[PDB]
RNA sequence: CCCGGAGUCGGGUUGCUUGGGAAUGCAGCCCAAAGCGGGUGGUAAACUCCAUCUAAGGCUAAAUACCGGCACGAGACCGAUA
RNA sequence: CCGUCUUGAAACACGGACCAAGGAGUCUAACACGUGCGCGAGUCGGGGGCUCGCACGAAAGCCGCCGUGGCGCAAUGAAGG
RNA sequence: UAGCUGGUUCCCUCCGAAGUUUCCCUCAGGAUAGCUGGCGCUCUCGCAGACCCGACGCCCGCCACGCAGUUUUAUCCGGUAAAGCGAAUGAUUAGAGGUCUUGGUCAACCUAUUCUCAAACUUUAAAUGGGUAAGAAGCCCGGCUCGCUGGCGUGGAGCCGGGCGUGGAAUGCGAGUGCCUAGUGGGCCACUUUUGGUAAGCAGAACUGGCGCUGCGGGAUGAACCGAACGCCGGGUUAAGGCGC
RNA sequence: AGUGCUCUGAAUGUCAAAGUGAAGAAAUUCAAUGAAGCGCGGGUAAACGGCGGGAGUAACUAUGACUCUCUUAAGGUAGCC
RNA sequence: ACAGCCAAGGGAACGGGCUUGGCGGAAUCAGCGGGGAAAGAAGACCCUGUUGAGCUUGACUCUAGUCUGGCACGGUGAAGAG
RNA sequence: CCGGGGACAGUGCCAGGUGGGGAGUUUGACUGGGGCGGUACACCUGUCAAACGGUAACGCAGGUGUCCUAAGGCGAGCUCAGGGAGGACAGAAACCUCCCGUGGAGCAGAAGGGCAAAAGCUCGCUUGAUCUUGAUUUUCAGUACGAAUACAGACCGUGAAAGCGGGGCCUCACGAUCCUUCUGACCUUUUGGGUUUUAAGCAGGAGGUGUCAGAAAAGUUACCACAGGGAUAACUGGCUUGUGGCGGCCAAGCGUUCAUAGCGACGUCGCUUUUUGAUCCUUCGAUGUCGGCUCUUCCUAUCAUUGUGAAGCAGAAUUCACCAAGC
RNA sequence: GUCUACGGCCAUACCACCCUGAACGCGCCCGAUCUCGUCUGAUCUCGGAAGCUAAGCAGGGUCGGGCCUGGUUAGUACUUGGAUGGGAGACCGCCUGGGAAUACCGGGUGCUGUAGGCUU
RNA sequence: GUCUCUGUGGCGCAAUCGGAGCGCGUUCGGCUGUUACCGAAAGGUUGGUGGUUCGAGCCCACCCAGGGACGCCA
RNA sequence: UCCAAACUAAUUU
């Protein structure tokens, strides 16, 4: 006939087997979700950084 | 509601805001010849009766109103179609409403 | 069976102080949020555009993103059995910058100025904050008195 | 000089059938042919090039199937409640 | 006082007098991953064929780019591509 | 055919659950995520110097990362408990002081007080709690790139060198990651908070522990109380509870 | 009145296939024409069935022959309880 | 199933067995109907199942039969009307 | 053959009607048993909810299937509810004017939050309620729809400009596959080539599934069947005791006088399990189910009898208590 | 010492009332040809410079009201953890840690940035 | 319990169409020798209480007084 | 051939 509606009996144990392990960041996070504006400039800024090697090279030697 | 039959919005075909006459969309008649259809007179031809469900509830009371626009430039006159929300009384030019007056015995 | 509304149970979270209604003060609006800092996420009612979630309320992230008005958010979300990262755009009204990374950029600022001037004087100094030691041996002067001699009260009947 | 199978093809429609989908085959019923024609060329139609085959008569071994029959041979099978 | 279903069985819950014997996750196909082996940008005869006369042998061997073909080595698009 | 009954055959070893989420003509079922096992793999500490033996480099000082149902130190977050009503909103008891009048001395009205309240009121406001932080992914120096930004050598992001170890609270601990995957999706009880009900060994939640899966000592007897969790034994000593027979 | 059954078919509204006409290169499309039935009109309860409420009123009181009323296809008659 | 004397307790909340008490003496005979929640029967009532069947109808799909139109068998003369 | 009909009837094939005579099938779910009622079946606010979030009951108080060319978008100028004091007719309400006025108004609607040179009211100009591709949030499996938030690229409105705007101040107002329809690309196929209709596609709207992740659906069975179910009702048992039954305490009153001989209002405290509710723990591979008859035993909360005490006990009869269940 | 322009935090800054305000400024003020608005040059806009600190504004004052901040309230209320504590219960003590809010009683009444004046 | 529904002048009862009426009665003249007919006038917290609204008897929420309908396996 | 009902208990010739 009726049952039991709901309940968070023993969930807290179950969770807490395996732990509650936080997100692992890393170094370089993903550049998903910028402002598309501001991410085509890095682009670009990358696209064109080897326009000097040679005035770099020549200034920490 | 009331949405006036004259309005200036986008043109795909020309990419401008243009004028346009807003009509309001009603639905075609049935082909005979379409794919479904000659599916589903192959498929009740015969023994058998009914092959699809018919459907007989209609929960709704009212339909979303799609408004087909048609660009006023001469040369170019394409048709676009724009759906608003769901309404019972619709009317198209209808009476501006105006706040000052006396209304009404 | 409670409704899945998006401000259910907010009647008090996203109100305002009391006498602190109207006008916004136009230095939350002049704040500089570069990215990777760290903010506290707060939720104003004054303003109903860009606001978070009630679950973020009191949360505490990072910056990803910087927009015209709003921002980008890492925050931490415990859902039941294990935790993820949330991104959330907020606009800068609902944050604050938060002072619990700014003692710790005092100190680091306070580290390096006595590192390079340490060994000079032979100074191993602490860095290292320690956890309250326990209270020294010391000594307590009467100054000639006597302490009080206390005693309980004996019970009366009022209220 | 001589050259070909008609209530048949084909069309409509109804029913079953098929992977056959604006109809693959088969049948009923109505209509009902042509002769440089006819059929096919997997989307219904008109137009036109091209390819392809010659329906509505007939015969035919082998390779293929075989829990019945006659007669054999064998088995990592069963061993008398099997 | 055992099996059983059950939050809960010694139960006034069910099945069981006793003994022997039989008695219940199989086989085929298709997948998935894991493991062992062989070959390796290839790989595999599975069908057919060839081989003293068929005890075993209805086995075993061989073919040659018989490699036809399968899968693999190239994706994407509804499709022209 | 059966989402329903019933049965399902040898032993030891190790590991060991769930009755909860979401969807379903779903409520005696399944899919879904949790919980379980197996197979690994990637690393760390390292093994420790034949018997020997703390050591063998640079007066000091130091002893890897990471991680956590935990505290500390910073710092945010909250509107419960309490309190409040001579604070707003509501509910509300009594006198008093004023005196204007579409009340008939009475009320109404006003001002200062006074009694008692609030799951769907609140100025105020805990305890417990929730989040983040406590470094090398850092810090300090130089330069370079940009089509973004722009009074400007601007602003911002990126890039390249160079320099700094007192490893920047406590305590404990080896960690990361992938594949495959069974059983479960009827739970029940107790302390504290709590809703419906006169109540119930009643119905429904929260938090943790337990029973289900689990014996043992104690409560005479008992799923769940109290003590304590289990290889087969000897000695010793305890726990809760006891000590007339 | 309802539901049936039945008669009538008038110029009757609705109304299939075929047929007719036009448009088109054709498939097709449109229009005209309209059988039964339905709709419209009568008849029928020893067909199925059905057959009310509310106020006021006699000169003691109480009743209510009478009166007024909403109302339906008729408002339950002779009888009997 | 093994069995067979009771009270009370606790317990799946009415025990032959368990706890605490009362106690317990072979082997049987005729009776008797208090118990064994005795036996007979996978509860008929009640509910559930995406299990049915008999039967009704204003359910949903159909259908024999009928009613009506069309084409075919299906012909010969007249008259009207177009 | 003789009569009688006769191109009708009839038969064959197609089409429309009728058709429980016959066939097949269905006849939701949740649920303090089921049915009836409700919808807790998709959504929204406040509370419950125990100061992060999450959190149940057929828990409470309510709402929703819409409305809007402005009630959308900018800009400017204004200030509201109410109160007071005045002013021909004019008063409890007409309009005029000054003063007070922290929102006590208003903002489409439910409630909650927000809002004052505004988000309100009034004028001006308008269509950002448009065209696009991704990311994110909310529900969450961290899938979809819905809704929402930050951007970016176009085209635009408004404003002197900063700017602001891709609907409604915020939290609700809504819908897959298949099919149909419409719009769009001098677009792709339409099967040996080509041309033209048709058809099929790709992309975006719509027509709808309220059982709201989305079957096409009426009853009855007492003539009934089967699988099961103590997951679930009816009798018995158990917990509880509102209700039923029986007592206590306090003392306004009644008792001609006089609270208490006998009583006992307004209150309040209990017991009992012969009632019935309430529950659903046990039994559905069955515990024979009301009453009477017969027969035994037990309880006391005593009707009578033995022994007593009290009286509004003269006697008689009667009433109130005690020991008492022997009979 | 103080103002002006633009602000930041938004009452210690607000409200009522009284008093003082040199010099600058800010105002009130005077006018409507132009610009621009009105029923109305009142507001708004524009052109001025005779008058005045009356008012705004500023500084001060009030056993002022509010507001800000301390004390008390009070180790009180409540609360984390704990007991084979108590009590028929309702509830209540103790252990171990945390720890409030009124009424009541004091104190306070704007700070300050950028640019430019004035004050002998 | 739930859902509908009625309420209006003395009486039965309209309008449900957001912008106060039939019939009958009662007064009051007439006609008549004197008591149908003719003429005219009067009359309504439109249940109550709040809402919504340019505006309510008509539309909402509640209360009352009445009605009606929806349930059965023991 | 339109409708057209009724008439102190209150007594004295
Ligand atoms: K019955
Ligand atoms: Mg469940
Ligand atoms: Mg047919
Ligand atoms: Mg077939
Ligand atoms: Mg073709
Ligand atoms: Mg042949
Ligand atoms: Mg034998
Ligand atoms: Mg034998
Ligand atoms: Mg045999
Ligand atoms: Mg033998
Ligand atoms: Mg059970
Ligand atoms: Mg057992
Ligand atoms: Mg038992
Ligand atoms: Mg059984
Ligand atoms: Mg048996
Ligand atoms: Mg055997
Ligand atoms: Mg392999
Ligand atoms: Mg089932
Ligand atoms: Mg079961
Ligand atoms: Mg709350
Ligand atoms: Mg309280
Ligand atoms: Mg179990
Ligand atoms: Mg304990
Ligand atoms: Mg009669
Ligand atoms: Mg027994
Ligand atoms: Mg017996
Ligand atoms: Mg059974
Ligand atoms: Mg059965
Ligand atoms: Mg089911
Ligand atoms: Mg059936
Ligand atoms: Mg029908
Ligand atoms: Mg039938
Ligand atoms: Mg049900
Ligand atoms: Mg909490
Ligand atoms: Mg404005
Ligand atoms: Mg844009
Ligand atoms: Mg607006
Ligand atoms: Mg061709
Ligand atoms: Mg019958
Ligand atoms: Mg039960
Ligand atoms: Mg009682
Ligand atoms: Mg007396
Ligand atoms: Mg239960
Ligand atoms: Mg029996
Ligand atoms: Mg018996
Ligand atoms: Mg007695
Ligand atoms: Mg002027
Ligand atoms: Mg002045
Ligand atoms: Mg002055
Ligand atoms: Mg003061
Ligand atoms: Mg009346
Ligand atoms: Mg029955
Ligand atoms: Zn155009």
């Amino acid at each position: 006939a009726k049952s039991k509606n709901h309940t968070t009996h023993n969930q807290s144990r179950k969770w807490h087997r395996n732990g509650i392990k936080k997100p692992r960041s890393q170094r370089y996070e993903s550049l998903k979700g910028v402002d598309p504006k501001f991410l085509r400039n890095m682009r670009f800024a990358k696209k064109h950084n080897k326009k000097g090697l040679k005035k770099m090279q020549a200034n920490n030697a | 509601v009331n949405v006036p039959k004259t309005r200036r919005t986008f043109c795909k075909k020309c990419g401008k805001h243009q004028p346009h006459k807003v009509t309001q969309y009603k639905k075609g008649k049935d082909s005979l010849y379409a794919q479904g259809k000659r599916r589903y007179d192959r498929k009740q031809s015969g023994y058998g009766g009914q092959t699809k469900p018919i459907f007989r509830k209609k929960a709704k009371t009212t339909k979303k109103i799609v408004l087909r626009l048609e660009c006023v430039e001469p040369n170019c006159r394409s048709k676009r179609m724009l759906a608003i929300k769901r309404c019972k009384h619709f009317e198209l030019g209808g009476d501006k409403k105006r706040k000052g007056q006396v209304i009404q015995f | 069976t409670n409704t899945k509304g998006k401000r259910r149970g907010t009647r008090y979270m996203f109100s305002r102080p009391f006498r602190k209604h109207g006008v916004v003060p136009l230095a939350t609006y002049m704040r500089i949020y570069k990215k990777g800092d760290i903010v506290d996420i707060k939720g104003m009612g004054t303003v109903q555009k860009g606001m978070p979630h009630k679950c973020y309320h009191g949360k505490t992230g990072r910056v990803y993103n910087v927009t015209q008005h709003a921002v980008g958010i890492v925050v931490n979300k415990q859902v039941k059995g294990k935790i993820l990262a949330k991104r959330i755009n907020v606009r800068i009204e609902h944050i604050k910058h938060s002072k619990s990374r700014d003692s710790f950029l005092k100190r680091v600022k306070e580290n390096d100025q006595k590192k390079k001037e340490a060994k000079e004087k032979g100074t191993w100094v602490q860095l290292k904050r320690q956890p309250a030691p326990p209270r020294e041996a010391h000594f307590v002067r009467t100054n000639g008195k006597e302490p009080e001699l206390l005693e309980p009260i004996p019970y009366e009947f009022m209220a």
